[PDB]
């Protein structure tokens, strides 16, 4: 199983049902790491921060305090940060982000209508929706989308570097170049939004400074590629299976099939732990010491736990997928996603566009967060 | 594989 293969990034999902139906917690010896794929054995070691940690600090590697992020903090560090976080994204009005979410979605579906040609989902829709809905989230102009993508990219394209250590170092530019973007931001962004609200918060929690700024880029890399990346796949899906959006569109029934989309097409396909105590993991022993790379969207599509786990089955139990994690570090914006995704299908179902493929999906050579590099449609 | 930002 090479992850950047270009067989596999085409298509990884029965790459993943070969590992789980051969071993639900698979040594890697040359990325010197467990591949866990199994749903139970996933959800078993995202839940539990005493045995398997995020802060490599805690099996002795040295991280330099200027590093520290809300990601990458365990427990007690970790709650400072996070209720930060949380306080601040609290106090966002949510009708006002809603009406800006739908007013997004909606003007750039407009612009789309009346294209005679191919257009590429990826470049027209996605990514510059979920710019400038994270950024109106942040209450902060937008960058220039194609240069931010451009950074943006760099970071992502870093998270394989234990495959293709070249990758390494063009992500630590871009991450300080995004630091330098934040620092900015909390020296002149208005009191309305969340960086107005994290650093109202900051002042009384008492939090390293050097930790709010990362853990803010945190925000606005997560916001914009995660969501961009759910966009462009729920989208290929949608292109393919229009069906999906002549349900019954109710509350309810978007609900559901939300809840699908993003367990069958949200990007995260890699979710990193480190062992602070031997523990069991499926049929292995785990050590103090290893790696561990949980392969969350492959859980998502555990058979034990979703029956034809590849089809969007409209009546399964709620609460079951791990697309957001699950336990402290679980997405803080799992909120914000959905929310925005609903609208999305909304702005779809009001626009009255239909969305044909002129060509395939086209998938980026990054195998940590799932991206689409091309989606080319007629629209009509 | 490190999903960090
Ligand atoms: C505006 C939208 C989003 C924002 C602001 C956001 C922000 C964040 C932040 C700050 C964290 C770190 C929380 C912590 O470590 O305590 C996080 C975690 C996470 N996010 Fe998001 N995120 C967004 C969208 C998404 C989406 C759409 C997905 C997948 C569909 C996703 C998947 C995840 C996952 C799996 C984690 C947990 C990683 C772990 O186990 O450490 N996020 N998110
Ligand atoms: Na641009
Ligand atoms: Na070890
Ligand atoms: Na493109």
């Amino acid at each position: 199983y090479d992850p950047l293969a270009p067989s596999v990034i085409a298509d990884p999902y029965p790459f993943y049902r070969k590992l789980r139906e051969t071993n639900t917690v698979h040594w890697h010896e040359f990325l010197d790491s467990w591949v866990v794929t199994g749903y139970a054995e996933c959800r078993q070691v995202l839940g539990d921060t005493t045995n398997f940690g995020s802060d490599f600090r805690r099996i002795d590697v040295e991280i330099p305090d200027t590093q520290l992020s809300v990601q990458s903090l365990d427990p007690p560090e970790h709650g400072a940060i996070r209720h930060l976080l949380v306080s601040a994204l609290h106090e966002q009005p949510l009708s006002t982000v809603r009406q800006q979410f739908a007013a997004i979605a909606a003007q750039h579906l407009a612009e789309l209508s009346g294209q005679p040609g191919t257009v590429d989902l990826v470049s027209r829709f996605a990514r510059p929706v979920a710019l400038r809905t994270i950024t109106a989230f942040l209450g902060v102009p937008p960058p220039d989308g194609a240069g931010f993508e451009q950074w943006s990219n760099a970071i992502v394209r870093s998270m394989d570097a234990g495959i293709e250590p070249a990758r390494a170092e063009p992500g630590n530019q871009a991450r300080a170049e995004l630091s330098r973007l934040v620092t900015h931001w909390l020296a002149e962004a208005d009191e309305r939004g969340f960086v107005g609200a994290a650093r109202r918060a900051a002042r009384a929690q008492d939090v390293p400074a050097a930790v709010l700024a990362n853990s803010l880029r945190a925000v606005l890399h997560a916001g914009y590629e995660s969501v961009s990346r759910l966009l462009g796949g729920v989208l290929a899906r949608l292109v393919r299976h229009p069906e999906l959006l002549a349900g019954p569109a109710t509350r309810d029934a978007d609900e559901a099939l939300v809840d699908e989309l993003i367990r069958l097409d949200g990007p995260v396909q890699a979710d990193a732990r480190v062992c602070v105590r031997d523990q069991p993991v499926g049929a292995q022993l785990v050590r103090r010491g290893d790696v561990l790379v949980l392969f969350i969207a492959a859980a998502n599509r555990d058979p034990a736990v979703f029956p034809d786990p590849d089809a969007v089955r409209l009546t399964r139990r709620r609460g079951l997928h791990l697309a957001f994690g699950r336990g402290a570090h679980a997405c803080l914006g799992a909120g914000l996603a959905t929310l925005q995704l609903r609208e999305v299908l909304g702005a779809l179902r009001a626009g009255g566009l239909r969305l044909a493929p002129a060509g395939p999906a086209a998938y980026e050579p990054t195998a940590t967060l799932r991206g689409l590099a091309e989606l080319p449609v007629s629209v009509r | 594989m490190r999903y960090l930002h």
